[PDB]
RNA sequence: AUCAGCUUGUUGGUGGGGUGAUGGCCUACCAAGGCGACGACGGGUAGCCGGCCUGAGAGGGUGACCGGCCACACUGGGACUGAGAUACGGCCCAGACUCCUACGGGAGGCAGCAGUGGGGAAUAUUGCACAAUGGGCGCAAGCCUGAUGCAGCGACGCCGCGUGAGGGAUGACGGCCUUCGGGUUGUAAACCUCUUUCAGCACAGACGAAGCGCAAGUGACGGUAUGUGCAGAAGAAGGACCGGCCAACUACGUGCCAGCAGCCGCGGUAAUACGUAGGGUCCGAGCGUUGUCCGGAAUUACUGGGCGUAAAGAGCUCGUAGGUGGUUUGUCGCGUUGUUCGUGAAAACUCACAGCUUAACUGUGGGCGUGCGGGCGAUACGGGCAGACUAGAGUACUGCAGGGGAGACUGGAAUUCCUGGUGUAGCGGUGGAAUGCGCAGAUAUCAGGAGGAACACCGGUGGCGAAGGCGGGUCUCUGGGCAGUAACUGACGCUGAGGAGCGAAAGCGUGGGGAGCGAACAGGAUUAGAUACCCUGGUAGUCCACGCCGUAAACGGUGGGUACUAGGUGUGGGUUUCCUUGGGAUCCGUGCCGUAGCUAACGCAUUAAGUACCCCGCCUGGGGAGUACGGCCGCAAGG
RNA sequence: UCGAAGGUGGGAUCGGCGAUUGGGACGAAGUCGUAACAAGGUAGCCGUACCGGAAGGUGCGGCUGGAUCA
């Protein structure tokens, strides 16, 4: 990924909508021997996202970066994913684990911050969430922590969620210091989109 | 597994009853 | 596992794993030195290393390696070496300090500059 | 045959995770009390008690949602036998930051943690469930 | 956090001789009576 | 436990003795215990703690300062004095050492504060005061105090301050790159105002003392701290690093050299990795290195790991201690829990506040002190006791299947030899041959005899056994399993550290037996050469009796028990409902395919590697090495 | 009576050195072969026994972590 500082006189950059939050993980060169040499080819890790929460996981392939890049951005664009949150926290502390990839991630007071290793970070930075308490328990990797952390937040759920399951009035489901967290970040929701109203 | 690591120990034990072999009389005679 | 099996004995830590023998927890001993001979490496590095076998207070004998451009101990210097690591030639783990008690520093080091004991110009 | 109760919600993980309406059990005392925390919570829809061979036994119907979809996310037998596992009115451990529930016998019966909080005993935990 | 069980072979001074083996006794702690024979016995519950 | 037994004042009793006090503390007698796989007795190391460091915590490391206990005072014994003794600057004795001696005999004791030598990578002055606080004696004054208070020394640590500020160009001199345009150093510098902490020189000069004192004075620190003045940018910056991780790049110089490096790795004339230069980055009175510890390391996993193939399931059972325990009524309150009392010294730690120009620092008030003991309360769960139950477990009864085991007797086909026929020159063997047996009568064929071993066909993805393993037949003795009824007992269950037993083949001992096969051992051949394959011969062995040994890819590479979790189809054992042998249902077994779930992947998948509980074994990078040393068993090989 | 040191005695146990010797690790490159990986040119491996300059070879039983398919 060089050399993109660039002025066209042509048709158009395209710019447009969606200006999500993109990151790109890891590319390590991927060779395959056919005869007479080598083959080398490229994998570039997409993580992709918008700031409400919601992440994408691309994986590229081609046999140039940009081009890898660009491709892991389209197929996570193909799909993503819904991740619940309590204010800008995460809920309840959760274990993912995709065949090796252990993520544990616990929710902590606001201010603390984003702690997390590399593509955890890259997952959680992209998402909604801005203070939260991870860790990276097995695999040492990028893809199976990445992948990890995303099957993690597909074992989340909403409070409401859980009283739903339950079919008990919440109050009945949370404790109160959450709920008042519920006050807190809806308040701020408030204050925030009526001064966007305006 | 492979058979290599099989075969590595299988030397050295073969080293080893080599070993024996040669210093049996040394050994009995030695210890007594 | 089986945490009865965990009463009965177990969970018990591995191995201090002590790097340096020079002797007594110290960070440098000052040594007689004997035999400067010149070594050869591992195979993908092939060059000669400028060791000498030094034989520390600690009366143990070990063999140190003498980093810089060149060596002002001869046969008989009051060396004082401390424990470091070279990878190229095996069995050599401790450098001998350059800028001490007998070895001077290096001589026109203008750059590293602690590390190889050059003073700075007047 | 070594711990009743880990073949309770043993039977209720396997039962739950292969798509099941009901379940049968041998009825004991223990058992009828954690039925009736998981009526009072929600986590299963409603048990009978019937006679069978020789003794009673229990049925419990469990409670899905809008399809095919399980309201019992998980069992874990932590006060097991070899390591029961006690605790003290300071926390009650506190089951997936509070969305879960814990199963724990004090000396005025069987609570959950949120009981156990408020009424002001500890003394025990069981499975945790949520 | 095991339960462990412990034993604990304490010596003990009858001077009636009112137990025997297999006894539930009681015990409590005196002045050091010998070497190590730091408890007497009173109420003995149960014979064997 | 690569230390399994130790102990004879040793274990208890009585009478004395001793002590401030209980007591094998001591003694005489009597009794003969006591302590140990919850590790006795031995070996190694070590002062212990409030704490300190690290860590999310749990924990790990450590025991410096300050504080609390303990032990010792040249080495080793002993008492005396005294309210009280390891009696550091006491005594007595014996040692080792230093010293004085008129040679008769004496003297010493820094592990008090300084200080010297030595050892060492390394650790300070032979300081000044009792003004303050503590201590002693004294009616008091007062005297003593290397405790203490202070001072000196070392960037040894922690914190604070300084080495100037503001102005200042389409950006000078010089430097080094360059695409030869220029670009960087660089607003930085020179210059122009301004301000001076801190060092400098002046003069003033403390608090610490609501003190002591009957004397009139008294502060070691001290003419210090600190004030108010004067002069002037005036006296004040360095060290590491710039391949990757990991903030920071270019040229020149050497071109597998000289060197670098924490690991990966850089040097073979165009190195951003070596050396020098510019430049940058990071820190800053410091900055790097080495050592030691915690962290990252979920890499000894209680919290928080594993064992089909990655390290890892004992070859297989039986069973001692141990761990663990179905249903239900009562009782106890040992575990658990609630509450209150006591305690966890101070300091530290944390929160708030006050004090020093701020901070470090110090103080005040909370919390912490995660614990322990006493009183009172609760009884679900665990446990104890006393009971009750029949589903687990075992027994009885009726059957049923089976190379389960041992002993005994016996059967035929085949190979070899033997005697006798019939009968001739080859047979045997090979990829091709030759050693070899023959021509003395072989191989071939017929008849008879000996002797040994193995059991064609049935017989296979099949049966039984705990695992090894078990197939000619019959008889004798004996072991287990399964189903059916439910007659009995009433939790008698599970696992099982050590322990005993069984355990293929090879091998070992003594005595038999010895047909075939056959290590070793010959010859032949092949080959560069065969100490090999292939050929011809061939001893131990293979066989039986009696014992050893204890090993295997002893493999399902999968410890044992239990409950549950879609199915489909084979086959083995047995009960029953229906058609009337066919299907159904059921209990036990063994295979093939297959969801869910699981796995690193292959795979597993109701015979789990799925979901959970109980107990055991075992693993902690690869070699070194299942080896040395030591012990145990063994006739030895060896385990 | 007890009793420190001293003396005599025979042992335990921890080490240091020892001529010679066994193996082990590394070295580049030397000599000798070619045992293993493809049916590795005789499938490999386990146990054990015997033999051989060496890797190894053979026997007895086992095993697929074996192959092509009579």
């Amino acid at each position: 990924r060089g050399r993109r500082d660039d002025r066209g006189g042509r048709g158009r950059d395209g710019g447009d909508k969606s200006n999500y939050i993109e990151r790109v993980v890891s590319i390590n060169r991927v060779s395959k021997v056919v005869k007479g040499g080598r083959r080398f080819s490229f994998t570039a890790l997409v993580i992709v996202g918008d700031g409400k929460g919601m992440v994408g996981v691309g994986y590229g392939k081609a046999k140039e970066v940009p081009a890898a890049i660009a491709k892991g951005v389209e197929e996570a664009r193909k799909n993503f994913f819904r991740v619940p949150l309590i204010g800008s926290t995460i809920t309840h502390p959760v274990q993912g684990e995709a065949a090796a990839g252990v993520v544990m991630l616990r929710p902590a007071s606001p201010g603390t911050g984003v702690i997390a290793g590399g593509a955890a970070r890259a997952v959680l930075e992209c998402a909604g969430v801005h203070d939260i308490l991870a860790k990276s328990l097995g695999s040492d990797n990028a893809i199976n922590v990445v992948h990890a952390t995303v099957a993690a937040l597909k074992l989340l759920q909403r409070p409401e969620e859980v009283a739903a399951r339950r079919g008990l009035p919440i109050e009945d489901v949370a404790p109160a210091g959450m709920l008042k967290a519920r006050r807190e970040s809806e308040a701020l929701a408030a204050a925030a989109a009526r001064e966007g109203s305006a | 597994g492979s058979v290599i690591k099989k075969r590595r120990k299988r030397m050295s034990k073969k080293k080893h009853r080599k070993l024996l072999r040669r210093t049996r009389v040394q050994r009995r005679k030695l210890g007594k | 596992p089986t945490i009865q099996q965990l009463v009965r004995k177990g969970r018990r830590d591995k191995i201090a794993k002590v790097k340096t023998a020079a002797l007594k927890g110290s960070p440098q001993r000052r040594g007689v030195c004997t035999r400067v001979y010149t070594t050869t490496p591992k195979k993908p590095n092939s060059a000669l290393r400028k060791v000498a076998r030094v034989k520390l207070t600690s009366q143990v004998e070990v063999t140190a390696y003498i980093p810089g451009e060149g060596h002002n101990l001869q046969e008989h210097s009051m060396v004082l070496v401390r424990g470091g690591r070279v990878k190229d030639l095996p069995g050599v783990r401790y450098k001998i300090i350059r800028g001490s008690l007998d070895t001077q520093g290096v001589k026109n080091r203008k750059q590293a500059r602690s590390r190889y004991g050059a003073k700075k110009e007047k | 045959m070594t711990d009743p109760i880990a073949d309770f919600l043993t039977r209720l993980r396997n039962a739950n995770s292969a798509y099941h309406d009901e379940v049968t059990l041998p009825h004991s005392k223990l058992k009828a009390n954690i039925a009736e925390i998981l009526k009072r919570e929600g986590y299963i829809s409603d048990y009978r008690t019937e006679d069978a061979r020789v003794g009673k036994s229990l049925v419990v119907q469990l409670k899905y949602g809008p399809s095919r979809e399980r309201s019992i996310a998980g069992l874990r037998r932590v006060s097991k036998p070899g390591l029961r596992v006690y605790a003290k009115s300071t926390n009650l451990p506190r089951v997936l930051g509070g969305l879960g529930v814990a199963i724990i016998s004090t000396s005025s019966g069987l609570l959950t943690d949120r009981q156990a909080a408020r009424q002001g005993v500890g003394g025990e935990v069981l499975a945790y469930v949520w | 956090g095991k339960i462990i069980r412990t034993t604990k072979k304490v010596k003990a001074h009858d001077e009636n001789g009112e137990a025997g083996i297999g006894d539930r006794v009681s015990l409590m702690e005196t002045r050091p009576l010998s070497a190590t024979k730091r408890w007497r016995l009173v109420e003995i519950l149960e014979k064997a």
